């Protein structure tokens, strides 16, 4: 039973990631042989691209502006920036709009959204001058559609690309994400891959290679079938006429007759599934992003993403039929997802009710290879030997990834003390019930056999496994002492954050 | 990379056929389909012609070159005319290629 268990679990993992591998190679494969003939100094794109922010860092709202107008493409047409603002507060923003680029900035009291008349016409009159918007606080979809609004009334504009206001740039990436769909006219979107340049802290560290790991094999894979699932907040292209196409509907959408106020990535990028168009990956173009360092910002931010997930599988499934033989993929791919979890969590109530050690051992020996195999082939793509941190990624994955798909699934439907529960108490009744397993198991299985060889390579096993982490820890630490581990931009940034 | 509708303005009675043509010029990407669209005068909105009616369009791939028949005019056909352009392929992007514009006077 438990052997037969974590072997179709091994199988089925390993299997799985194999097969997302080599369907990302293939897609790099694909993008390289597109990019060997695209034509030198190309810049027969107009791209106008899109900021959206909110109480941003000033400095790292400058680095990102930076990053912006030195970008080599030589066929941008303006920069629209837009800032649900309208509050003293903000100003700061535009005060820093203003130190990098035109200082003419307007001020409209109306939201396009909610406006009658949704032209941008009304608020803007120049086309030719980068244009900045402070609006009154709405969150996140409306300041999108200004700048959609506003970029669409420049007809140039032929794409859109959507950064974060936290995102630093290459000055390539702009082409390199507008250029992966010259190849093939259906892409309407570019996943643009994006990095997490804070590393220090483990967390930090640990989340950046996850990052890594997902741009590029998943949504390399998907790439693959033109089909990526979601496009990229910090680095995302997008034709400006599937966004024209796709902004009104995204900018009104309601989960349950509710105006989902969430991550609008999946949202936008559903829409252009159901139109049927391809969407593709490309892992040349990168964006460094900053990322959380708290394990309760973690942890929320991890449930909105989890609610968003699964409001979108519902019609992410719904649409996934008129891809014809495309998107199997897909719907392969959720399902596994659905199905990997529910495994997840019967193995661990299996292992809980049974307690029996040599089922522990053997799946934490499982696990380890796994995430050596996975630690392995990161190191191999990226040519860079700190992937090795991502075997760590398991006990982040158990203890925030678990809670927080717990807290969307209770959240879904149906003074601060309850609002402080609904974030946190799934996630401590989680630790309790895991230090609850943990301590019922070592008590029923206290007792010593030398003399019994499946008891002494269970301890072995287990002592092994506590010296392995032991040591990556270590390793780990003195890593973080020698600031070896520091991403190679954040140095340059603690440089300039340090003279200032 | 420009587009040139070579015919930019014109004035002709009514009860007459008029040709736009619609060339995509110093571009090393063929010329996948046009669009071709209509302003009426004062109005601002831009309405977009099928092939049809009195509207009849030619589209030739080798040339990069398209071109709209627009026959039988009546008053209400005065107004700007503009095409759409494209561009696909293998590496070759889907573009909007807007031409000059064609502004037509009908008496
Ligand atoms: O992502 P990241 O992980 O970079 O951090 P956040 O999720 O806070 O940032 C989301 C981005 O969306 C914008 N934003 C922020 C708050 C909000 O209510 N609505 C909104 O659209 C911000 O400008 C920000 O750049
Ligand atoms: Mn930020």
């Amino acid at each position: 039973s438990a052997v037969w268990g974590i072997s179709v679990y091994g199988v089925f993992v390993l299997g799985f990631y194999i097969a997302q591998i080599v369907f990302s190679e293939f897609n790099r494969m694909r993008l390289s042989d597109w990019i060997s003939l695209r034509p030198d100094n190309w810049n027969a794109t107009r791209v106008a691209v899109i900021i959206a922010g909110y109480r941003e860092d000033p400095f790292m709202f400058k680095k990102c502006l930076e990053s912006v107008r030195d970008s080599e493409y030589g066929n941008v047409a303006r920069l629209i920036c837009v800032i649900d603002g309208d509050e003293e507060e903000d100003l700061k923003m535009a005060e820093i709009y203003k130190q990098v680029y035109n200082d003419n900035v307007k001020k409209p009291g109306v939201v396009l959204c909610e406006s009658e008349n949704k032209n941008g016409s009304t608020i803007d009159s120049d086309v030719s001058k980068n244009i900045c918007i402070l609006q009154p606080h709405r969150g996140k979809r409306e300041s999108l559609y200004t700048g959609f609004q506003l970029a669409s009334m420049d007809p140039s504009v032929h794409a859109v690309v959507l950064i974060d206001s936290d995102t630093v740039l290459e000055k390539n990436a702009i082409l390199e994400v507008v250029y992966p769909l010259s190849c093939d006219p259906n892409i309407k979107a570019v996943a643009g891959e994006c990095k997490i340049w804070n590393t220090d802290t483990i967390l930090s560290m640990l989340v950046s290679w996850r990052y890594f790991s997902a741009f590029n094999v998943e949504r390399g894979a998907q790439s693959l079938w033109k089909t990526v699932q979601c496009v990229g907040g910090p680095l995302g292209a997008y034709t400006i006429d599937i966004i024209n196409e796709i902004k009104d509907p995204w900018i009104t959408q309601t989960f349950l007759g509710n105006k989902c106020t969430y991550g609008d990535d999946r949202r936008l990028t559903n829409e252009v599934l159901m139109r049927g168009k391809k969407i593709v990956y490309t892992p040349f173009a990168v964006g460094w992003s900053d990322s959380p360092t708290n394990v309760m910002r973690y942890i929320v931010q991890q449930t909105r993403w989890s609610k968003s997930w699964c409001r979108e599988i519902w019609y992410t499934l719904g649409s996934a039929w008129k891809h014809g033989f495309s998107g199997i993929y897909l719907a392969f791919e959720c399902m596994y997802q659905i199905m990997y979890f529910f495994l997840v969590m019967y193995l661990f109530s299996y292992i809980a009710i049974k307690a029996d050690i040599r089922a522990q051992t053997a799946t934490v020996l499982v696990s380890t290879l796994v995430t050596i195999i996975k630690s392995s082939y990161l190191a191999l793509r990226a040519k860079n030997l700190k992937a090795f941190y991502f075997v760590l990624y398991t006990y982040v994955y158990f203890f925030c990834m678990i809670p927080a798909r717990i807290t969307a699934m209770f959240t879904m439907f149906d003074a601060r003390v309850w609002l402080w529960a609904k974030q946190f108490l799934i996630t401590y009744m989680w630790w309790a019930g895991v230090l609850a397993a943990g301590v019922y198991s070592i008590v029923d299985n206290w007792y010593f056999d030398w003399a019994d060889i499946q008891y002494r390579f269970a301890l072995v096993g287990i002592c092994s496994y506590l010296v392995f982490v032991s040591i990556v820890l270590v390793i780990y630490l003195i890593g973080k002492i020698t600031t070896w581990n520091y991403t190679p931009l954040q140095k340059e940034l603690i440089e300039e954050r340090y003279l200032h | 990379q420009r587009v040139e509708q070579t015919p930019t303005t014109t004035t002709k009675e009514a009860g007459e056929s008029l040709t736009i043509n619609c060339v995509l010029r110093d571009s090393a990407c063929a010329l996948d389909n046009t669009y071709w669209y209509f302003t009426k005068k004062g109005a601002t909105k831009k309405e977009s012609l099928s092939n049809g009616g009195r509207y009849a369009e030619t589209v030739n791939k080798a040339s990069k070159s398209s071109s709209l028949r627009i026959s039988d005019l009546r008053v209400e056909d005065s107004g700007t005319y503009h095409c759409k352009a494209y561009t696909a392929g293998i590496g070759c992007w889907n573009i909007f290629y807007e031409g000059g514009g064609t502004i037509l006077t009908v008496k």
